[PDB]
């Protein structure tokens, strides 16, 4: 019933803006807590920032890291909740979510003696900073000393690119791994092949790498 | 600040306590947190002992002097996930913190050891002014390792990029970590290992130029 949808994920320049915006229903909204938390792709989420309701003034915290640069509003009228992004840096990359937070209060301590708790999440959205639009992927060979082999793709933005080895007909033993993002804010991947020592001659191996946002094909043998 | 072990592992219908360890402890209760890949993040527990609705039974939280526990008695196969603690980050603050978070694996498998392959800087990239090592990381689990990249025996902290490990087609996790040094970096020294952490053992592949 309790139901949060973020929305404005998407890509921003380095020192570029973005609203996200957070739609709640199924609970009284004017007075809930609402607390923006990020997640950083494969990584631990991290406490952004959290807004109040009228009754406390609208008071607002900001994380450290943050502060300055991001600004938490709201508009209680239409249910929503936005996280103002301005002067956006790599490290702003990428999962956002708004939450409904809790809160332990007594009339004598105020909120200093208790803490703060998130009852419901949404889903998330994406924010992916970086100054690239489209760049196609530098290929090198990753060459031999069981031996391996492989390719090594740097340097591209946007993901995905597509390796395949000899143009499809070698499936066995290659191991295509995930790509990794850059502090540059570019993607870099490797794709190896294993075979046995003796074999590693008797074929020649090719990796085909296909970035099709940046309209790439690359083909590169591997040589011992 | 809030610190949790990365890796926690478990097998099915046993009892697990994740434990979180900060100076706000002490003075404040923690919220705990399960969130699961590509899915929200639920809330477990909180303060001295809070269950909301709809959380099992065998969800349980504890908290003594600079720690707080999140206890799992009779481990399911749905308890397979991220676990995080959430609390002040100083007595009296305004801001919240979340820790580290803990992979939580209930065993489905043999634990597997990983493969390692470290490949040197090819040529041609040195060609262009560029020098990437890379390690490769396959057919481990639990999804859970630790990479160490050394020059000769001193350690290297700059230059090191690692992805976060992901399940292959196998059934196992599989992870790269690349170190990139500048062409002269790597004509200095004798040899450049990485080394591979893996539920107590380290595998170290080493290369030279």
């Amino acid at each position: 019933e309790v139901r949060l949808v973020e929305s404005g994920g998407g890509l921003v320049k380095p020192g570029g803006s973005l609203r996200l915006s957070c739609s709640a229903s199924g609970f009284d909204f004017d007075n809930a807590w609402m607390t923006w938390v990020r997640q950083p792709p494969g990584k631990g989420l991290e406490w952004v920032g959290r807004i109040t309701g009228p009754g406390e003034g609208w008071s607002v915290d900001y994380a450290e890291s943050v502060k300055g640069r991001f600004t938490i509003s709201r508009d209680n009228t239409k249910n929503t909740l936005y996280l103002e992004m301005n002067n956006v840096r790599t490290e702003d990359t990428g999962y956002y979510f708004c939450a409904r937070t809790g809160k332990y209060y007594d009339f004598w301590s105020g909120y200093a003696a208790g803490e703060e708790y998130f009852q419901d999440w949404g889903q998330g959205t994406l924010v992916i900073v970086s100054s690239a639009s489209t760049k196609g992927p530098s290929v090198f060979p990753l060459a031999p000393s069981t031996a391996a082999l492989g390719c090594l793709v740097k340097d591209y933005f946007p993901e995905p690119v597509t390796v395949s080895w000899n143009s499809g007909a070698l499936t066995s033993g290659v191991h295509t791994f995930p790509a990794v993002l850059q502090s540059s804010g570019l993607y870099s991947l490797s794709s190896v092949v294993t075979v046995p020592s003796s074999s590693l001659g008797t074929q020649t191996y090719i990796c085909n790498v296909n970035h099709k946002p940046s309209n790439t094909k690359v083909d590169k043998k591997v040589e011992p | 600040e809030l610190t949790q072990d990365p890796a926690v592992s478990v097998a099915l219908k046993q009892t697990v306590t994740i434990t979180c360890r900060g100076d706000s402890l002490r003075s404040h209760y923690a919220s705990w947190y399960q969130k699961k890949p590509g899915q929200a993040p639920v809330l477990l527990f909180y303060g001295k002992n809070n269950r909301p609705s709809g959380i099992p039974d065998r969800f349980s939280g504890s908290a003594s002097g600079n720690r707080a526990s999140l206890t799992i008695t009779g481990a399911q196969a749905e308890d397979e996930a991220d676990y995080y603690c959430s609390s002040r980050d100083k007595s009296g603050s305004r801001l919240s913190v979340f820790g580290g978070g803990t992979k939580l694996t209930v065993l489905s498998q043999p634990k597997a050891a990983p493969s390692v392959t470290l490949f040197p800087p090819s040529s041609e990239e040195l060609q262009a002014n560029k020098a990437t090592l890379v390690c490769l990381i396959s057919d481990f689990y639990p999804g859970a390792v630790t990479v160490a990249w050394k020059a000769d025996s001193s350690p290297v902290k700059a230059g090191v990029e690692t992805t976060t490990p992901s399940k292959q087609s196998n059934n196992k996790y599989a992870a790269s970590s690349y170190l990139s040094l500048t062409p002269e970096q790597w004509k200095s020294h004798r040899s450049y290992s990485c080394q591979v952490t893996h539920e107590g053992s380290t595998v170290e592949k080493t290369v030279a130029p």
